C-alpha cells in the first residue's frame, strides 16, 4: 500500500484470489477460517487509516467467495448428486461472473464441462464451451494469457482456439442431435475462413458438414422433452431453493410421475404438495421441506422470418420445444351452475404464464422461473 | 416407430373417460381437462424404443354394439373395464361386455381392469352400498373372475390417484410388445 | 449470356409473363421455378467451363433462396457439397491464362462497325 | 506441367537476348526494351500439354567458360546459335561454342540456328560484307556444318521479322520431345 501510493495492490489480490481459490476448492478450508480472517483483516484495517474501508470491502468480496466455496464442497460432499453439483459450480460461475474474475471462472465453467460431458449432455457441454468461446475474439492475437485452456498452453492466435472451440461444439450439437444451431455456427466458421484466413479446405470440410446437416434435419423425426415444473417450499431448504419455482427439461417421454420419483430420489423428506397449482403460505415458514410436480405447456415459440412462410413441418416441430421460455398450465375450475349433463357450463381456466430466465435447451437442464402470472377463460373462450 | 390400436368399453355411469384423459393429459389427478371429444391417443415409449398408440374410446351403451363391431379388426388390445364399488358394473360386464367382446375377437389379449379403488374403500360409500345391499366387492374375487377368463392379465387403478394406473397401461402396451 | 436471361426474371413466383417461357420446354413453371433452373444449369456451365469464383457467387443466391422460400433441404445438400468441390478446385488446381490481344481495325472495306474500329481479343489460353 | 533447362550461348557481336524477349514477350518487332538481366525463362506449351522451360543466357566472352560448364549439367536441351552474316563468328562458333560444348556435355540433344536472315540476303549488308570480304555464307555450307555435327536441326531466321523465330521455338521445345 506503500507501493499503492504509486499504483495499486490489485495485483497482490487477485492472485490471492486465484491461490485461496485453487486451495479452498481443493478441500482444506475451514468456515471459522473465513470468520477469522474477516475479524483480523478487521482490526488491522481499524488500526488503518482510510484505505481501512477499501481492504475490508476486499474482504467482504474475499469472504463472499469462502462461504460460497464451503457451501459447494458442503453440497458436493453431503448430496452427492451430479446435479446439486451442478447447481452449485454455476452457482460459482456467476459469483465470479459478478466478481469479473473472468479467468477462475472459465476455470469452473471447463469444470462443468467436464460435468456435462460426463452426462452426455452434449448440449449443455456445448452451451457451456460456447459461453467460453463467446469471451474469445476473431482478431489474430493471443491476446492475454488468462483465457488459455488447461489442455495445452501457448500462444493460440485467438482466432485458431476460437476456431477449435467451434470444432468441438458442433460436434457436441452433432452428436446432440440438434443441427440448427449447428449450422447457425457453421456460418461463423466458414465465414471467417474465407474472409480473414481463406484455409478454403477448412471451408470444404465445414461445409460439407452443413450439408450433413440439413439432411439429417429435413429427413428425420425428434422427440420432444416433457417439461416440468418444481416449486420447493418449506424451511429445510438450501437457500436458493426454498419458496421458489424451477422449471425442468425432463426426459423425452418420462411422464410425470417417473419425473417426480426421480426428484424425491434427490431428496430426503419427501413429501408433495398436492394443490398442485397454488403455494401454501404455511409452507413459505414452516420446516419439513415441500414440493409439487406437474408437467406445464411449453409455449411455441416465435421462429423469426417464418411468419406466414410455407415452412415444412420440421421446422415447426423443432421450434415448438426448444428455445423456449414461455409456459402455461391451464386450470380447470368451475364458475357458474354446474349442470350434471355438461362439464362446460363453469369451465373457467386460469392458465399460469411462467416467464424464466433464458431459454431451453440450456446450460442446465432445468431453470428457475423469472415470473409468473395467471389468466381467467371464459367457456365461450 | 410404430402405433397400436386399443380399445377401451365399460360401464357408461363410470366414465372411463376420465381414466384416459387424465392419463395422457398427464395433469394432476382430479383435476384433468374434460374435453368434447372421445377415442383418445398417446405417443409413449415404453421399454427401449417408443411407440404411438390411439384409444378407441367408444360409447358403451348397448345399442351403440352396432357401431363398435365395424372397429372390432387389428383392435391390438382391448381393455375391458367397470368399476370395483360397482356390483351393478359386474353384472355388466360378466353378462354382456365380457361374452361379447369375447365372442367379437376371441383370440386378443384382453385385461380387465379396476376402477374407484379409491371408491372401493370408502367407508361412508361402502356402509351406503351395504345400506342399498350393494356388495364392497374386493380384488380377490376380481382376479377370480379374471381367472374366470384366465385374462392375460387383470389390474385396478384409480382417478382420483393415478394408483397402478401407469402400470395399468404398462402392462397394457407391454402386452403387445 | 443464360445469366443475362435469368437477370430478367426475379425470386418471386406468380408466372407473370409466359414470354420468358420458350418452346422448348413449356407449362405451368412458375417464375420462382424457371430462374432456379437457370441458375442450376448456369452453374453447370462454370464449373465445366472450368472458373469457379462466379459459380460459388451465384450459388450463394441459389442456397440462400432455398432455404429462404423453398427449404428443399436434399437440394441444399447437394449444391453446398458441389460448392464444396468448387472450393478445393480453386484451391488445388492452378489454371493456364489466357493471352488477350488488341485489334484495331482501319480502312474502309470493314463493316460500318467494324471501319476504323479497335478490338480487344481475350485469345485462347497459350495462343 | 514441367519445367526445361535450355541454355543457348553466341558470340558477343549478335546480342541473342534480343531474340530471347522478343520471343518469350510476342512482341511486336522492335517494339520491346532491352532489359539488364540474363538467364530468363518462359511458359508456353507446343502441343497437347503446357510446357514450361527455363533460359539459360550467357554472354558471348571467352572466360567465362569457368561458369558455363558448372551451368551445363542436367540441361535436357543446350542450343547453339550464330548469325549467318558473319564468317568470322562462323569461325568463332566451330573455335569455341560448338568445341567446348561438344566437350563438357556431350550427351545433349542440339540445334544450330543462324540469324538475320533477313540481313543475310540484304544487299547492303551483303555488299558491305565483300567490301570488307566477309561472305554472306549461305544455306549449303551452314547446312554442311550441321551435318558434320549432326545437330538434330538447323535453322535460321530473325527477331525483327520473328520470322520462323516461332518456329526456331516450336521446333527447339520439341526437341524436347
Amino acid at each position: 500500500f506503500n507501493f499503492s501510493g504509486n499504483g495499486n495492490f490489485h495485483m497482490f489480490e487477485n492472485e490471492l484470489i486465484t491461490k485461496l481459490d485453487q486451495e479452498v476448492e481443493g478441500g482444506r478450508g475451514d468456515e471459522q477460517y473465513k470468520v477469522l480472517l474477516e475479524k483480523l483483516l478487521l482490526e488491522h484495517c481499524r488500526k488503518h487509516k482510510y484505505l481501512s474501508s477499501s481492504g475490508e470491502v476486499f474482504a467482504l468480496l474475499v469472504s463472499s467467495l469462502l462461504e460460497n466455496l464451503l457451501d459447494y464442497r458442503t453440497i458436493i460432499m453431503q448430496d452427492e448428486s451430479k446435479e446439486n453439483r451442478m447447481s452449485c459450480t454455476v452457482n460459482v460461475l456467476n459469483f465470479y461472473k459478478e466478481k469479473k474474475r473472468e479467468d477462475i471462472y472459465i476455470r469452473y465453467l471447463y469444470k462443468l464441462r467436464d460435468l456435462h460431458r460426463d452426462c452426455e449432455n452434449y448440449t449443455e457441454a456445448a452451451y457451456t464451451l460456447l459461453l467460453h468461446a463467446e469471451l474469445l475474439q476473431w482478431s489474430d492475437k493471443p491476446c492475454v494469457p488468462h483465457l488459455l485452456q488447461r489442455d495445452s498452453y501457448y500462444v493460440y492466435t485467438q482466432q485458431e482456439l476460437k476456431e477449435k472451440l467451434y470444432q468441438e461444439i458442433i460436434s457436441y450439437f452433432d452428436k446432440g442431435k440438434m443441427w440448427e444451431k449447428a449450422i447457425k455456427l457453421s456460418k461463423e466458421l466458414a465465414e471467417t475462413y474465407e474472409s480473414k484466413v481463406f484455409d478454403y479446405e477448412g471451408l470444404g470440410n465445414l461445409l460439407k458438414k452443413r450439408a450433413s446437416f440439413y439432411e439429417n434435419i429435413i429427413k428425420a423425426m425428434r422427440p420432444q422433452p416433457e417439461y416440468f415444473a418444481v416449486g420447493y417450499y418449506g424451511q429445510g431448504f438450501p437457500s436458493f431453493l426454498r419458496n421458489k419455482i424451477f422449471i425442468y427439461r425432463g426426459k423425452e417421454y418420462e411422464r410425470r410421475e417417473d419425473f417426480s420419483l426421480r426428484l424425491l430420489t434427490q431428496f430426503p423428506n419427501a413429501e408433495k404438495m398436492t394443490s398442485t397449482t397454488p403455494p401454501g403460505e404455511d409452507i413459505k415458514s414452516s420446516p419439513k421441506q415441500y414440493m409439487q410436480c406437474f408437467t406445464v405447456k411449453p409455449v411455441m415459440s416465435l421462429p423469426p422470418s417464418y411468419k406466414d412462410k410455407p415452412v415444412p413441418e420440421q421446422i415447426l416441430n423443432y421450434y415448438r420445444a426448444n428455445e423456449v421460455q414461455q409456459f402455461r398450465y391451464s386450470r380447470p375450475f368451475r364458475k357458474g351452475e354446474k349442470d350434471p349433463d355438461n362439464e362446460f357450463a363453469t369451465m373457467w381456466i386460469e392458465r399460469t404464464t411462467y416467464t424464466t430466465a433464458y431459454t431451453f435447451p440450456g446450460i442446465l437442464k432445468w431453470f428457475e422461473v423469472k415470473q409468473i402470472s395467471t389468466e381467467e377463460i371464459s367457456p365461450l373462450e | 416407430m410404430q402405433a397400436i390400436k386399443c380399445v377401451v368399453v365399460g360401464d357408461g355411469a363410470v366414465a372411463k373417460t376420465c381414466l384416459l384423459i387424465s392419463y395422457t393429459t398427464n395433469a394432476f389427478p382430479g383435476e384433468y381437462i374434460p374435453t368434447v371429444f372421445d377415442n383418445y391417443s398417446a405417443n409413449v415409449m415404453v421399454d427401449g424404443k417408443p411407440v404411438n398408440l390411439g384409444l378407441w374410446d367408444t360409447a358403451g351403451q348397448e345399442d351403440y354394439d352396432r357401431l363398435r363391431p365395424l372397429s372390432y379388426p387389428q383392435t391390438d388390445v382391448f381393455l375391458i373395464c367397470f368399476s370395483l364399488v360397482s356390483p351393478a358394473s359386474f353384472e355388466n360386464v360378466r353378462a354382456k361386455w365380457y361374452p361379447e367382446v369375447r365372442h367379437h375377437c376371441p383370440n386378443t389379449p384382453i385385461i380387465l381392469v379396476g376402477t374407484k379403488l379409491d371408491l372401493r374403500d370408502d367407508k361412508d360409500t361402502i356402509e351406503k352400498l351395504k345400506e342399498k345391499k350393494l356388495t364392497p366387492i374386493t380384488y380377490p374375487q376380481g382376479l377370480a373372475m379374471a381367472k374366470e377368463i384366465g385374462a392375460v392379465k387383470y389390474l385396478e387403478c384409480s382417478a382420483l390417484t393415478q394408483r397402478g394406473l401407469k402400470t395399468v397401461f404398462d402392462e397394457a402396451i407391454r402386452a403387445v410388445l
